[PDB]
DNA sequence: ATCAATATCCACCTGCAGATTCTACCAAAAGTGTATTTGGAAACTGCTCCATCAAAAGGCATGTTCAGCGGAATTCCGCTGAACATGCCTTTTGATGGAGCAGTTTCCAAATACACTTTTGGTAGAATCTGCAGGTGGATATTGAT
DNA sequence: ATCAATATCCACCTGCAGATTCTACCAAAAGTGTATTTGGAAACTGCTCCATCAAAAGGCATGTTCAGCGGAATTCCGCTGAACATGCCTTTTGATGGAGCAGTTTCCAAATACACTTTTGGTAGAATCTGCAGGTGGATATTGAT
């Protein structure tokens, strides 16, 4: 079985635009850039926790690292969607 | 007789491939290119269809930005006509030969 | 049973994203807050090119997202485009754009 | 065809058309002659690098086939990611 | 009362500071600037001796090669001349303004 | 100001080791503002490392690992 | 505070039995060593990735040599990397 | 006294232990063979010789014993695969190469 | 061709700041000996898709003509940067409290690890659906000669 | 400016292939629930080394003068863009055999996993040496004026 942020690409997409489709092409390179950012963050993450001398990488690795990789505005944006993503699944109980 | 002036159906053309996304280099030749130079590497080999395209796909994104640099450093020198002078100083200012 | 992305309030995928942090090898240890974090932003950020990009179809009288559209939303956005300045979308062209000193 | 043949001189089958339309879409006006062997050979070398990796990744994998994944590899090593073919 | 003619002893400074390695900045003012700019990232910061000096040699050893890239441009042009036009090429071509 | 620390005398010396013979007198200011823009992209980077580790005092590996994300790996400190 | 200063001096002992070396040079070989052992390392983890594979053997430093070193440098690493690991897996 | 270190069975200087060590807490891979830290130490050692040796000519070269680091620019970017390798680092107090275009000497 | 002014080399000298050889306390390594576990190679093989042969036809490459106009070479002339030496400010150098950077001890919230149980995202297989590519006509520019 | 040749714009329009639609099996996930383990935050602290103040040290700002460099204007030519005729080779639609890629069970060499013992690489305070960088002296090459 071979996964794909497919589903989860469409389903944001009705999000933003109820009546827009993307065509296979396009949702390929859309599954690129979720796989591309995820690497890049991960993988800031793991040498911010080695800088550290730090087995875990936590949600604190996972922000700073956003901070380093995403220009100004995106960046502001994001952290504050994982921030906000945490606190919530936090609160659940 | 009509004629177009030298350089007005140059525009129409930079207008025209400007607005769309196919890309400009023949098919076939472009894989025999491919398989002659990987060949003259390494014998015996066989390519997924979609190797090959990908290969193409980043050559001629290569080349187009290429040119793009090539003809900044061309109107750089007062031109409108780029020269091989101009791909050698994009390429040695981008790094690769520099 | 409730999953951790509803748990999240996210669409995309927390375990999963879990899942390939700890096969990935970052670290010996993956803390629960860090998919649940990295998942949003992935989100967010797919959320902002397809905004773009759905934009960029409309703009071009087309009801479906092509390639071009998501080229179209990179290079226009500073941000997205500064994101992706080593990114290579294939079968999206360039933007149009003639230097001035060419025209008549 | 009746065959099986060798491959030679096949960077003459990117055209002098095809380099044309390339500098072009790249918003060029004006070629001048010498352009076309001079992108030939800049070309040439563009692929024989993203190939030498690309095989060295087929080689590693004991494979006979160079897959797309192998040339998206090769891709990024050089610093040219490739977005839509698996990677 | 004698006098070198112009261009003598800037030929003569390159030969010079390129036979040496020492930074070419006064360190104090340096530092201030360093400072300067960080402060506008976290207030009420200390900065290792040894972390100063890694910025310094990091943007001689910049702009020097970037003077290298833009006296290339000025050439290109058929000038002697370094111009903000070819400081603006070089990192245009860099892909620092891309 | 401290920008304009960055003397024209200073300038120029670099200039030199970078071959260049003659200066226009623009390049001055064109080029503080470039080593502006270098050091504000790196030290952003720094400070970012120094607050990770709950720190007050940017270290020459905090500059480091910075210099080596900016794509300009420095040898002699560290790492 | 590890270092590979002092396997970096005997070294240059082999190499240059009389010549000696400053801090400030020292200091930028071990920075050589470390990136060098980043980059190789880190091709080789990739590799076996690509791979799906949990281990990182001398078959992936290898290949990570020939992607990372230029032409000859990385024929003569290569070389030298395949001697080492027969002379000790050739010694009880 | 015996128990022989590894890197003197590869019949090595650099410490096979450590590059073991350093490969395991790096995180690289969820298992390392045994021959890779060998194989690696190799490769750090034979590059850390090319580099000393052509650094030691220059200091020769400049009726200098002791390297410094203009030594070690020297002899980088003077050798085209070393300098190809290290296309994006920067030796620090490693000055330039002695260089100047030539339409900007004076004209004899 | 003839000096006159300077900058550049060079051989020798020497003080000291940074390189070194020594000693010893030692914890983090690294090596070693034993029991346990497991990744991934070998062997069998199902089945995807890569190489290739075939035919037809028209999109496009090739090659020629012709002359517009862009590029380079040359003369010119302001004005802008280089050289300079004039007098002074900031920087560099070296010495002293203190606030943080780490070394250490602790115990708790949080992360394995594991055994089930349950929900889901993939898939290949049927079938219907639907945006748009590409053909068409003709009405609105855009060009270029006059 | 007026006018004729041509290209571009564009809304209208339907067959087709690529996208969206189930019905299904599902073992691979992801979730649920103890039990065991521990990483790292938090508090307390002792020594670095970083920031700051005084002072002796020296490169920069400033104004003048002018030669030479860079842009403007003028000119000539040969090269590269249009336009056109001709025809082959790329593109397209299909089928075919089989090479490998990829799936599955199997099982041993190699790797993790403690536990025990030996040792080496780093830190530290003390003591000593030594490569070489400024510093001198005098010779000589370079540069520029006449």
């Amino acid at each position: 079985r071979k996964e794909s942020y497919a589903i989860y690409v469409y389903k944001v997409l009705k999000q933003v635009h109820p009546d827009t489709g993307i065509s296979s092409k396009a949702m390929s390179i859309m599954n690129s850039f979720v796989n591309d950012v995820f690497e890049r963050i991960a993988g800031e993450a793991s040498r911010l926790a080695h800088y550290n001398k730090r087995s875990t990488i936590t949600s604190r690795e996972i922000q700073t690292a956003v901070r380093l990789l995403l220009p100004g505005e995106l960046a502001k944006h994001a952290v504050s969607e994982g921030t906000k993503a945490v606190t919530k699944y936090t609160s659940a109980k | 007789p009509h004629r177009y002036r030298p350089g007005t159906v140059a525009l129409r053309e930079i207008r025209r491939y400007q607005k769309s996304t196919e890309l400009l280099i023949r098919k076939l030749p472009f894989q025999r290119l491919v398989r002659e130079i990987a060949q003259d590497f390494k014998t015996d080999l066989r390519f997924q269809s979609s190797a090959v395209m990908a290969l193409q796909e980043a050559s001629e994104a290569y080349l187009v930005a290429l040119f793009e640099d090539t003809n900044l450093c061309a109107i750089h020198a007062k031109r409108v006509t780029i020269m091989p002078k101009d791909i050698q100083l994009a390429r040695r200012i981008r790094g690769e030969r520099a | 049973a409730k999953t951790r992305s509803s748990r999240a309030g996210l669409q995309f995928p927390v375990g999963r994203v879990h899942r390939l942090l700890r096969k990935g090898n970052y670290a010996e240890r993956v803390g629960a807050g860090a998919p649940v974090y990295l998942a949003a932003v992935l989100e967010y950020l797919t959320a902002e090119i397809l905004e773009l990009a759905g934009n960029a179809a409309r703009d071009n009288k087309k009801t479906r997202i092509i390639p071009r559209h998501l080229q179209l939303a990179v290079r226009n956005d500073e941000e997205l485009n500064k994101l992706l300045g080593r990114v290579t979308i294939a079968q999206g062209g360039v933007l149009p754009n003639i230097q001035s000193v060419l025209l008549p | 065809k009746r065959h099986r043949k060798v491959l030679r001189d096949n960077i003459q089958g990117i055209t002098k058309p095809a380099i044309r339309r390339l500098a072009r879409r790249g918003g060029v006006k004006e070629i001048s002659g010498l352009i076309y062997e001079e992108t030939r050979g800049v070309l040439k070398v563009f692929l024989e690098n993203v190939i030498r990796d690309a095989v060295t990744y087929t080689e590693h994998a004991k494979r006979k086939t160079v897959t797309a994944m192998d040339v998206v590899y090769a891709l990024k090593r050089q610093g040219r990611t490739l977005y839509g073919f698996g990677g």
